[PDB]
């Protein structure tokens, strides 16, 4: 609280339909106008519909030609993005959004849509570990590669969260039509292999959780 | 009263 | 359709003093209404965006009283005074008045000392060699400024293609940066040469540090 949560987007393919929802809590939901606002790294924020209290009167992006359609359901507490027809420009983070007076006061923390007609790939992860007779300090770095997956996102946690403090997560890029991204943690040297480190890779698309032990 | 000030 | 014109893209500020973002409009953002619906949001690394200010000059609940926002007609200031290492991340101005439209965002970066980096190199894994793939990994970690530069020696010889370069955000705990150097490589090619060696120049240093390894001693 307060808190809205877009539901899971992922993978669709052109001209197929997807929806959206979102999972309104702790205000009289027909109480607000509600919003969806898209992301897409390099071109920034778009501003994609809204919604007044009872549904009756709605606004959108005039470029989607009616494609999309905002709804609510007052009963259950949820906002709909229907989006027809879908396109590749569509790719995007889609955010829902409480509208108050011209203004956004709640966010979602975003749902990713990616168009497209490739296949789901799950990611491999590969151990990154020191090798080849080289010596330690008093600390060791480790890391976790994350190769050949599809779509976005995955998330990498490490010994199931409980190491956290010197953890450095690299963005994807996408190589050969699939993505890339690393992360890394530092522990004190005498503290490993001594005591486990397992890097956790999940990657809701391919719904496939791949947990990798380091070893020396 | 207006939300969505640029409709209203 | 209203353009919001914001300036500069990247400001860098060092800790403590003031920080100032323009956001221009190419239309007056007064209502007829008489109100002028222009906010401000800020989106830090990894998080959705979050409402700063409202209605020019509005603080939003939470918002520290050295947020300020100013301005009228077709232009606006946001300052930040005092500013502190979580305040890093790129800061958005939006026009409700119209049509509604966003800012392309200017990103505040946090000055520091600069700092070398860190340089981690690693093999392919076993497990990934079992695939017929051979990716080599450098990281290098907690460095200031973001510019760096990465290359890949191959027995010596300057690869260009396959590399993968990935920059992390600021980080607000040491205002330092990291990126991640990728050489993606076949097995085949991998098996055929010995010496694989990443060299970071970033000018902390008048020479590069280097990593390297031996593919027999693996």
């Amino acid at each position: 609280e307060v808190k809205l949560v877009e539901s899971e987007g992922g993978l669709v393919q052109p001209g197929s339909s997807m929806k959206l929802s979102c999972t309104a809590s702790g205000f009289t939901f027909s109480d607000y106008y509600m919003a969806w606002v898209r992301q897409v790294p390099e071109k920034g924020l778009e501003w994609v519909a809204n919604i007044n209290y009872d549904g009756s009167s709605t606004y959108y992006l005039d470029s989607l030609k009616g494609r999309f359609i905002i709804s609510r359901d007052i009963a259950k507490n949820i906002l709909y993005l229907q989006m027809s027809s879908l396109r590749c420009e569509d790719t995007a983070t889609y955010y829902c959004a409480r509208l108050t007076n011209g203004y956004l006061d709640v966010w979602g923390a975003g749902t990713t849509v990616t168009v497209s007609s490739a296949k789901t790939t799950p990611p491999s992860v590969y151990p990154l570990a020191p090798g080849c007779g080289d010596t330690t300090g008093s600390s060791v770095t480790l890391g976790c590669l994350v190769k050949g997956y599809f779509p976005e996102s995955v998330t990498v946690t490490w010994n199931s969260g409980s190491l956290s403090s010197s953890v450095h997560t690299f963005p994807a890029l996408l190589e050969s039509g699939l993505y890339t991204m690393s992360s890394s943690v530092t522990v004190p040297s005498s503290t490993w292999p001594s005591q486990t480190v397992t890097c956790s890779v999940a990657h809701p698309a391919s719904s496939t959780t791949v947990d990798k032990k380091l070893e020396p | 009263e207006p939300q969505a000030p640029w409709m209203e | 359709d209203v353009v919001m014109t914001q300036t500069p893209l990247s400001l860098p500020v060092s800790l403590g003093d003031q920080a100032s973002i323009s956001c221009r409009s190419s239309q007056s953002l007064v209502h007829s209404n008489g109100n002028t619906y222009l906010h401000w949001y800020l989106q830090k690394p990894g998080q959705s965006p979050n409402l700063l200010i409202y209605k020019v000059s509005n603080r939003f609940s939470g918002v520290p009283d050295r947020f300020s926002g100013s301005g009228s007609g077709t232009d606006f200031t946001l300052k930040i005074s005092r500013v502190e290492a979580e305040d890093l991340g790129v800061y958005f101005c939006s026009q409700s008045t119209h049509v509604p439209t966003f800012g392309g965002g200017t990103k505040l970066e946090i000055k520091r000392a600069d700092a070398a980096p860190t340089v981690s190199i690693f093999p392919p894994s076993s497990e990934q060699l079992t695939s017929g793939g051979a990716s080599v990994v450098c990281f290098l970690n907690n460095f200031y400024p973001k510019d760096i530069n990465v290359k890949w020696k191959i027995d010596g010889s300057e690869r260009q293609n396959g590399v993968l370069n990935s920059w992390t955000d600021q980080d607000s705990k040491d205002s330092t940066y990291s990126m991640s150097s990728t050489l993606t490589l076949t097995k085949d090619e991998y098996e055929r040469h010995n010496s694989y060696t990443c060299e970071a120049t970033h000018k902390t240093s008048t020479s590069p540090i280097v990593k390297s390894f031996n593919r027999n001693e693996c």
